[PDB]
RNA sequence: CGCCUCCUAAAAGGUAACGGAGGCGCCCAAAGGUCCCCUCAGGCGGGACGGAAAUCCGCCGGAGAGCGCAAGGGUAGAAGG
RNA sequence: AAAUGUAACA
RNA sequence: CGCGGGGUGGAGCAGCCUGGUAGCUCGUCGGGCUCAUAACCCGAAGGUCGUCGGUUCAAAUCCGGCCCCCGCAACCA
C-alpha cells in the first residue's frame, strides 16, 4: 500500500483488509508484490480489488467487488462518556406458540 | 452613507465609556503599573496574579477605549481621502476597517451582558397580576402581549407554559418560557414591578386609577434532585431485633441501621426477620430521606427568592403608563419615551440597552 | 454494553470449558492480539472495561476490534432464597471463552502502544493472557 | 397434580429435580371415502381505481408455503388446492 | 324561583 | 419476595371477559344573552389506549417480558 491516505493525515487509520490477493499466474512469472495507491482516500473510502493494476501475467481470482482496502474513524475517548450513559434496551425474547 | 455608520459607532462607545468609567479606571491602571512595577512584588504571588491579571481587565477597557477615538478617526480622515480624489480603494480599505473597529466595539458591549454567571439560559418570565384587581389583570394580559411581540421580534422562541384567566377581564398570572439565545440577559433587566398608572376602564365614572402587575424573571438549571447513594458513606450497623422471633431475633443480628456519614442521618428496619429484607428496606428510608433533605434545600433556597421578591403595591414599582399624558418611564436609569402605544408592541429595546448599565 | 438484542431462549444451561478454543486462534485484523491462556467466562463488564482501558490508552487514534461477544445470559437466584422454585434470574451475560482465543486485537497504532494497551485490558481480565502480533501464520490461516 | 410436543437425555430404548420452553379437555357431514385434475411461499419487472400487501400478466423458484389449533417428525413422485 | 362589579367624584 | 387488580384526550371514569365500532361528565375553543362577568343557550375541536414485541385477515381488547400504581400476605421458633 503505497501512499499515506489522506483520511491517515486526518487522524483516520488504514484498515487493511486484504495484505494479499488471490491471483492466478504462472510459477516462472510471479511478482513479489502488487503496489495500491492508498494516498487518495479519506475516511471513509474504499479500495477494491478492481481498483488493481495488475501486472502482465497475472490475473485475478477473486470477484472485482471484493474490497481490499478502508480508511476508517479512529478510537475516541470524546466519544466514551455518551457510550457510558448511553442506556440498552434489554433483550427481547423471540416469541412461541400462540405468541410468535 | 457610510459616515453614518461611524456616527453610531461614536454613539454606542460613549455611555459606553460612563458605566465602564474610562475615567475611574484609567486611575486605578496606574498604581497597579506601579506597585507591580517595583521588583519586590513577587513576594506572595498571589498578590500579584490578581493584578497582573487585572491590568487587562482594565487595559481591555482603558486601552481598548483608546483604539476607539483615535481608530475612528484615521476611518473619517481616509474616507474623505476617498471622495476627493476619487480614489474607491480608500475606500474599500477604510471599510475593512470599520468592520474590525466594529467588534472591538462589540466585544466591549458584552460587559453588559458577560457579567451574569449563566446569562444565556432559556430563561423564563413569571407574570403576575396585583393592585387594583380586574384593572390590574388587564394590564397583566396587556403585559404578557407586550413581553410575547417583544420576543419574537428579537429571535426568542414565544413558549407559554402556564395560564389562568382571572374572572372578571384579564389575566391573573402567566408563564412564558423565552425559548432563545442569550435570553436570561435581556429579560433579567426586565424583573420588576411594573406600576400601570394609566386612567381606567372598570370604574364607572371614569376615573384616573393606578394598578400594578409584576414581571419577574429567572433561567434554567438541572432540576435533578436524583443524588445517587454511594456506598463510601454508608455505614450499616447490625444487631438484634427487640420484639417476638424466639430463639431466633435473640440468637441472629436481623436488625440493620444506615447512617449517611456527612449528613448524620440515621434510619433503621426491624420489620422482617432476614437482615437483607431489612438491609432492603432500610436503603429505600435512606435513598427517600436524602431525597427529602436536597427537597428541603431546594424549597429553602424557593423561599429565600419569594421573601426577597417586592410584593406588586403601591410605592413598589419601576414604570408609569400615564395614557392620560402620553408617557411611559422607567424610573431606575430613567429614559421617557413618548410614543406609548409603540412600547406596546415591543420596543423594549430602549429601555433593557440602557438599563443593562 | 455488549448483549444480544434478542434471542430465542432467555436462558442457557452453563456447560462446560473442555478444550483449546474452537476456532478465532489467530489474528485476523489488526496488527497485534490478546490471547487467552486460561478458559473463563468472561462477563461484558469485564470487555467493557477491556475496551475503555485500550481506547483511553490510544486517547485518540488507533482501532480495536473486539473478537468475543457475550451472548451467553448469566443467571444467579435472588440472595438467601433457598434450593427450589424455578431457575434464577438472568443478571448479565458472558462470552465463552477458552485458551488460544484471539479475543481483542489492535491497529493503526505504534508497537509500544499497542503491547502496552493490550496489557493493561489483560489487567481488567480474569485470566493469564499473551500479547502477539500478525504472523505470516496468521496470514496462512 | 392427568394428557401432548421439544430440550435436559450422555448418537438404541428408558431416565430425575418447585430444571428450560409451549400446548390439550376441541373440532370437521366435510376438514371423511374414492376417482380426476392442479402446485407453493417469496423476489424482480409490467399493470385503471389500487396502496407494502385485493386481482391480472411475465420472468426468476425443491420447498423457506400449505397441511383446522402447540411443537416435532413428515410431506409437491402430496399428506397441500 | 335568578349571583356579582374592587382600587383616585372635581 | 409472593398472590391479583389496574395504566384509555387537560381531569375523572366507561369501553376488554363473547376482537373489527373508543363513550359520558367536566374542561378547552368559536358564536350568542348581558353595560360587563358568572350562570345559561347554539356549534366545534380533542385520545402513541404505559412501553417492546405479536394473536389474527385484523388488537384499546387476546397471550408473554419489562416499567411505574393500588390492595393483600410475609407465619412457627
Ligand atoms: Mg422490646
Ligand atoms: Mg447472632
Ligand atoms: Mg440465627
Ligand atoms: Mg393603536
Ligand atoms: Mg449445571
Ligand atoms: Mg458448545
Ligand atoms: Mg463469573
Ligand atoms: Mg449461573
Ligand atoms: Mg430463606
Ligand atoms: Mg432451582
Ligand atoms: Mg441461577
Ligand atoms: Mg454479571
Ligand atoms: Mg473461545
Ligand atoms: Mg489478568
Ligand atoms: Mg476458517
Ligand atoms: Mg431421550
Ligand atoms: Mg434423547
Ligand atoms: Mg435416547
Ligand atoms: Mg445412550
Ligand atoms: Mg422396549
Ligand atoms: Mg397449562
Ligand atoms: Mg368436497
Ligand atoms: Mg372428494
Ligand atoms: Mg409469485
Ligand atoms: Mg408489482
Ligand atoms: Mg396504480
Ligand atoms: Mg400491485
Ligand atoms: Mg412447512
Ligand atoms: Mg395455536
Ligand atoms: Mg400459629
Amino acid at each position: 500500500f503505497v501512499g499515506t491516505p489522506a483520511g491517515v493525515r486526518a487522524g483516520g487509520v488504514l484498515q487493511e483488509i486484504h495484505r494479499d490477493i488471490l491471483v492466478k499466474v504462472s510459477p516462472r512469472n510471479i511478482p513479489e508484490f502488487i503496489e495500491v495507491d492508498v494516498s487518495g482516500l479519506e475516511i471513509g473510502d474504499s479500495l477494491h480489488a478492481s481498483d488493481l493494476k495488475l501486472p502482465p501475467g497475472v490475473e485475478l481470482a477473486v470477484s472485482p467487488e471484493e474490497t481490499i482496502a478502508a480508511v476508517v474513524p479512529p478510537e475516541d475517548v470524546e466519544k466514551l462518556a455518551e457510550e457510558a450513559a448511553a442506556e440498552v434496551a434489554e433483550p427481547e425474547v423471540i416469541k412461541k406458540g400462540k405468541e410468535e | 452613507p457610510v459616515n453614518n455608520r461611524i456616527q453610531d459607532l461614536t454613539e454606542r462607545s460613549d455611555v459606553l465609556r460612563g458605566y465602564l468609567d474610562y475615567d475611574a479606571k484609567k486611575e486605578r491602571l496606574e498604581e497597579v503599573n506601579a506597585e507591580l512595577e517595583q521588583p519586590d512584588v513577587w513576594n506572595e504571588p498571589e498578590r500579584a496574579q490578581a493584578l497582573g491579571k487585572e491590568r487587562s481587565s482594565l487595559e481591555a477597557v482603558v486601552d481598548t477605549l483608546d483604539q476607539m477615538k483615535q481608530g475612528l478617526e484615521d476611518v473619517s480622515g481616509l474616507l474623505e481621502l476617498a471622495v476627493e480624489a476619487d480614489d474607491e480603494e480608500t475606500f474599500n480599505e477604510a471599510v475593512a476597517e470599520l468592520d474590525a473597529l466594529e467588534e472591538k466595539l462589540a466585544q466591549l458591549e458584552f460587559r453588559r451582558m458577560f457579567s451574569g454567571e449563566y446569562d444565556s439560559a432559556d430563561c423564563y418570565l413569571d407574570i403576575q397580576a396585583g393592585s387594583g384587581g380586574t384593572e390590574a389583570q388587564d394590564w397583566a394580559s396587556m403585559l404578557e402581549r407586550m413581553y410575547l411581540r417583544w420576543a419574537e421580534s428579537r429571535g426568542f422562541k414565544t413558549e407559554i407554559i402556564e395560564e389562568s384567566e382571572g374572572e372578571v377581564a384579564g389575566i391573573k398570572s402567566v408563564t412564558i418560557k423565552i425559548s432563545g439565545d442569550y435570553a436570561y440577559g435581556w429579560l433579567r433587566t426586565e424583573t420588576g414591578v411594573h406600576r400601570l398608572v394609566r386612567k381606567s376602564p372598570f370604574d364607572s365614572g371614569g376615573r384616573r386609577h393606578t394598578s400594578f402587575s409584576s414581571a419577574f424573571v429567572y433561567p434554567e438549571v438541572d432540576d435533578d434532585i436524583d443524588i445517587e447513594i454511594n456506598p463510601a458513606d454508608l455505614r450499616i450497623d447490625v444487631y438484634r431485633t427487640s420484639g417476638a422471633g424466639g430463639q431466633h431475633v435473640n440468637r441472629t443480628e436481623s436488625a440493620v441501621r444506615i447512617t449517611h456519614i456527612p449528613t448524620g442521618i440515621v434510619t433503621q428496619c426491624q420489620n422482617d426477620r432476614s437482615q437483607h429484607k431489612n438491609k432492603d428496606q432500610a436503603m429505600k428510608q435512606m435513598k427517600a430521606k436524602l431525597y427529602e433533605l436536597e427537597m428541603q434545600k431546594k424549597n429553602a433556597e424557593k423561599q429565600a427568592m419569594e421573601d426577597n421578591k417586592s410584593d406588586i403595591g403601591w410605592g413598589s414599582q419601576i414604570r408609569s403608563y400615564v395614557l392620560d399624558d402620553s408617557r411611559i418611564k422607567d424610573l431606575r436609569t430613567g429614559v421617557e419615551t413618548r410614543n406609548t402605544q409603540a412600547v406596546l408592541d415591543g420596543s423594549l429595546d430602549q429601555f433593557i440597552e440602557a438599563s443593562l448599565k | 454494553m455488549l448483549m444480544p438484542r434478542r434471542m430465542k431462549y432467555r436462558k442457557q444451561q452453563r456447560g462446560r470449558l473442555k478444550g483449546a478454543t474452537k476456532g478465532g486462534d489467530y489474528v485476523a485484523f489488526g496488527d497485534y492480539g490478546l490471547v487467552a491462556l486460561e478458559p473463563a467466562w468472561i462477563t461484558a463488564q469485564q470487555i467493557e472495561a477491556a475496551r475503555v482501558a485500550m481506547v483511553r490508552h490510544f486517547r485518540r487514534g488507533g482501532k480495536i476490534f473486539i473478537r468475543i461477544f457475550p451472548d451467553k445470559p448469566y443467571t444467579k437466584k435472588p440472595l438467601e432464597v433457598r434450593m427450589g422454585k424455578g431457575k434464577g434470574n438472568v443478571e448479565g451475560y458472558v462470552a465463552v471463552v477458552k485458551p488460544g482465543r484471539v479475543m481483542f486485537e489492535v491497529a493503526g497504532v505504534t508497537e509500544e502502544q499497542a503491547m502496552e494497551a493490550l496489557r493493561i485490558a489483560g489487567h481488567k481480565l480474569p485470566i493469564k493472557t499473551k500479547i502477539v502480533r500478525r504472523d505470516a501464520y496468521d496470514e496462512a490461516q
